[PDB]
């Protein structure tokens, strides 16, 4: 109800899958599982429930790519922590689960073209043994206990994260050569940019002469939108300027 | 109140404004040709 | 228990620095020289 | 019989030739475990520890095909520390890999 301001973004991530350092568009941070009846929520970077532009919905996700918005099926996303573990009810930034122990969790799904997108972090957890036994499974009679989980709901109790506006992005898809004098490609969005060898030149494709493609840089600004205060991307203008919202699934004790 | 063991974060009553908090922070140097925080903590003193 | 926060740090380039302090417990900040960061896109900027 | 393709494998029935589809390959070691790119007589894959390892796909009439042998592994310790997946800061090491070349 306030998520038409932000978008999906891509940032770095610890492995690909593969055993190298790619970029993709779904990194976890902060997995943290303060319940005590032992499932956890973990933060994702892309955004999930809410298909195209607006509308609400149940079936589609939404994920970016370069610079545009596209989207996938959610009956094709799955986790791993070290044998498969089945997800229980998710909407916004975040989703939850119940799985066996293990030393990683990754998250995945099916991007637009048939290909896959993963990412391996490190956590370590255990059973928590609420009693004085250990059981995996609820069995059918016995005494009852005071635990603590999570709720299913939407509206929420005053706690939030941060907001930010988003900085400049470079791109060298937009230069070329014209055997000679050179020329910004715009394909139809505002770009300000340097070459030293530079003013706002909104929907307007120039050509500056005589220089080589060695000395000319762009970046193309972003001002609509805004993104999460991450700290994998770089920041904006040095003053503190912000905004809020809010995190769902709050606890009870049951 | 030394890193590690037992009352390594305190407060009198519990609404706010006011903390004690000696973890031995530093900061490190980021690697070469990327973008993060690089970051350095004795691991907390409630959960062990 | 507690958490850390680490608020999206700060580049400007071919111009150096200045942090401020302020009043919050335990804050820690510091200034790096002669990085030069390789960000998705392609490079950065380049007052290398 | 005679031309390159990056979809359609071939095995042998009887006396003849069939042929099924790359993208339902599937291999299992305890869990599931990624494959990363092969061609030829040969696969190559990144599996958790256990004590087997079984290769299967799917056939012409929508039967399948297994095997499971007997091997032990585990995973070796580079560094001097026990981890699973690689962070995002640290020291650099020497280690030796395979190439996807031909």
């Amino acid at each position: 109800n306030a998520y038409k301001l932000t978008r999906p973004y891509v940032a770095y991530c610890a492995d690909c899958g593969m055993g190298h350092s790619c970029h993709s568009p779904a990194m976890i941070e902060n997995v943290q599982a303060d319940a005590t009846d032992g499932t956890l929520k973990i933060q994702f970077a892309s955004q999930i429930g809410l298909t195209k532009t607006d509308t609400h919905d149940h079936t589609k996700i939404r994920y970016a790519e370069g610079h545009d918005i596209a989207e996938a099926a959610r009956s094709t996303l799955k986790v791993h922590s070290s044998s498969e573990c089945a997800v229980t009810g998710t909407m916004g930034h975040f989703i939850l689960a119940k799985c066996p122990p293990g030393e990683v969790i990754s998250v995945s799904f099916v991007d637009s073209k048939n290909e896959q997108r993963t990412c391996r972090i490190a956590y370590h957890h255990e059973q928590r043994l609420i009693g004085r036994e250990r059981f995996t499974v609820r069995p059918h009679h016995g005494i009852e206990l005071p635990c603590t989980t999570y709720q299913l709901t939407t509206a929420e109790t005053s706690e939030e994260i941060d907001m930010h506006m988003p900085p400049d992005i470079p791109d060298r898809t937009i230069l070329s050569q014209q055997s000679g004098n050179v020329k910004i490609t715009v394909n139809g969005r505002t770009v300000k940019y340097s070459c030293s060898c530079p003013s706002g030149t909104t929907t307007t494709d120039k050509t500056i002469n005589s220089c080589t493609v060695d000395k000319c840089q762009a970046y193309v600004t972003s001002h609509t939108k805004w993104q999460f205060n991450s700290p994998f991307v770089p920041r904006a203008e040095q003053a503190e300027r912000k905004g809020k919202v809010h995190i769902p699934f709050p606890l009870i004790n049951t | 109140g030394q890193p590690g063991r037992f009352g390594d974060i305190q407060s009198r009553t519990l609404d706010s404004k006011d903390l004690y908090a000696n973890t031995g922070l530093k900061l490190a140097r980021p690697a070469a040709g990327n973008i993060h925080v690089p970051y350095t903590q004795t691991p907390s003193g409630f959960k062990t | 228990d507690y958490k850390t926060k680490v608020p999206s740090p700060y580049v400007k380039c071919c111009g150096t620095a200045e942090c401020r302090t302020q009043d919050k417990p335990e804050y820690k900040c510091a200034v790096f020289t002669g990085v030069y960061p390789f960000m998705w896109g392609g490079a950065y900027c380049f007052c290398d």
